[PDB]
């Protein structure tokens, strides 16, 4: 019904605007016409919903706003049937105010359950998927199940780096977290290697397939111990700076710190 | 924190 | 389709009393009509309508009259001059005028809207008759004394006619006309006139005068020798003019049983 | 004096 079909749009159209003011209300009329026709069970009544919680999440009303997207999930099984994308990505939301508000117990089965649901419909190594394991690794960093925040962001890189491109950001956030949770483990090692390949990563794209002239960063400092515009690489020459400070090469410490020095 | 997926408006 | 919709929502939520909600709505509107059919449009000229109406109850005045003026001239390139809409927004936009003050600005306007009206309608028709009182209001202000009468007077030619004698427009007409007498000078004509309401309202309330069913103004100038509004305001106007006639127990039992109201 | 609403009506 027209009515209903342009008003249900207005309110996606405002909400995203940042005009919520203007929002609310065509989303509470909205939504007791949507009622009068159709009743509490509807689709729409769901996106509505979760629109609403929406606003609800930015105004720090947060046990509001998951009580409603539990109603909208109730409401988005019924109709939509479990293991469906828009169930999934109430499930991905809902656990987000979840962990928010500090119940990341409560929030891992949801995204458990979602992830498992964006598998069915997708496929095991689909991009979103990746997003959602990645989203999960944090409700398990949190928590303190160091091991499963490894296995976590390890199965997000499989999906990253190989269906992705090599130089992705995406692919940099991932293998600059989980060289975080190799540097907890005390797999040292793994974490330093981890941020060399971050560094090449980038340094390529800068230069070129390095040669003995082209030589990376690390290369340099590590090899001077004998004798970067990107925030994400900076970190990493920082966090790269302090393996080294344990690694007792100070001078590589230090010509690292200093790239980063001039890189701000 | 965690990431928020709006598909559902978008 | 696209209009039919939010054409609604801007009044239903300006109506609520959500200006600010309504405005912005109206607002993006009036830009996805204009991407189709740009500022020439009949809707475009409602849309606009619908916006300067809003800016006149937040007394935005000029910007109001301003957007009005766009609107008419939008509604006569589309619609055509001596079109109902353009004459509807000429009286329109002289209500605006009229109350900001420019009282001889607006004057031109409705005389030029009575004049489509008439063309549309007819010389005789109730709606001329809206205009008319109009712009004998116009006409007022300006101290126009015999425009005031001669427009009143035609209204009412056109109106208890055309109209039920026993209307409230019609009384509307009579009081408003019956003062404009009291103006001039025309006392006993603004007497018979008011007479003449109150005897419109005796016979409504009871059947229509005998002997001793008599009226209110009769009760008491007989007494000297020896629930409306509109009605209550005339038993007030009349008892002023026996003030004026000094036939005071007249205007002593008309202002008792106005008080009595 | 009286308004004319029925240019958006």
């Amino acid at each position: 019904p027209a009515r209903l079909r342009t008003l249900h749009n207005l309110v996606i159209q405002y909400a995203s605007q940042g005009r919520y003011e203007v929002a609310v209300p065509l989303c509470k009329q909205a939504l007791e016409d949507l009622e009068k026709t159709s009743g509490h069970d509807h689709p729409d009544v769901a996106t509505m919903l979760n629109i609403l919680a929406l606003v609800y999440r930015d105004q720090n009303k947060y046990k509001d706003a998951a009580h409603l997207l539990n109603d909208a999930l109730a409401i988005r099984e019924k109709t939509l049937g479990k293991d469906h994308p828009a169930v999934a990505a109430t499930l991905n939301n809902l656990a987000v105010l979840y962990g928010k508000r500090g119940k990341y117990k409560e929030a891992e089965p949801l995204c458990k359950r979602a992830l498992e649901i964006r598998e069915k419909v997708l496929g095991k190594f689909h991009p979103d998927v990746a997003k959602q394991l990645s989203n999960l690794a944090l409700l398990c960093q949190n928590q303190g199940k160091a091991e499963e925040v490894e296995y976590y962001y390890r199965r997000a890189l499989e999906i990253y780096a190989t269906r992705l491109g090599p130089d992705d950001p995406n692919v940099a956030k991932t293998k600059n977290n989980l060289a975080s949770c190799y540097l907890k483990q005390g797999k040292y090692q793994d974490a330093e290697t981890l941020y060399k390949e971050i560094l090449t990563r980038a340094h390529e794209k800068e230069f070129g397939s390095v040669n003995g002239e082209n030589k990376p960063i690390w290369m340099h400092a590590e090899e001077r111990e004998e004798s970067v515009d990107s925030p994400t690489v900076n970190t990493t020459l920082r966090s790269l700076g302090a393996l080294y400070r344990r690694q007792g090469k100070l001078e590589a410490a230090h010509t690292l710190e200093d790239c980063a020095s001039r890189s701000r | 924190q965690l990431e928020w997926d709006d598909s559902t408006l978008s």
